[PDB]
């Protein structure tokens, strides 16, 4: 019962997972803030190279 | 005696106009996107920083 929801759960954030993935491009130049969920960015002086 | 150079006695003059003009010119010379794909004349630009930020 418990490990039929556990991996229900895991199957339903990993459905949110790829429709929040379609959210982010509507074209190819799409935008500079939904591309940026996915590609980070930091604080300060975090990206050494 | 064939070819004989010449000379003009002319004043070379590094004047002063006004400066504060002649400064500000070139920042406007190269633009700024908020896009994530660029416009094919700042995207060269964009490149050519990307070489010597690597370097310094």
């Amino acid at each position: 019962a418990e490990f039929l929801s556990l991996s229900k759960a895991r199957i339903e954030a990993y459905e949110k997972e790829l429709e929040k993935m379609k959210n982010i491009i509507p074209f190819d130049q799409m935008t500079i803030e939904d591309l940026n969920e996915v590609f980070p960015e930091t604080k300060l002086d975090k990206k050494k190279y | 005696n064939e070819n004989l150079f010449a000379s003009f006695i002319a004043p070379t003059m590094m004047g002063l106009p006004i400066v504060t003009l002649i400064i500000m010119f070139p920042s406007l010379l190269f633009p700024t996107p908020k896009r994530l794909i660029n416009n094919r004349t700042i995207s060269i630009q964009q490149w050519l920083i990307q070489l010597t930020s690597k370097q310094m």
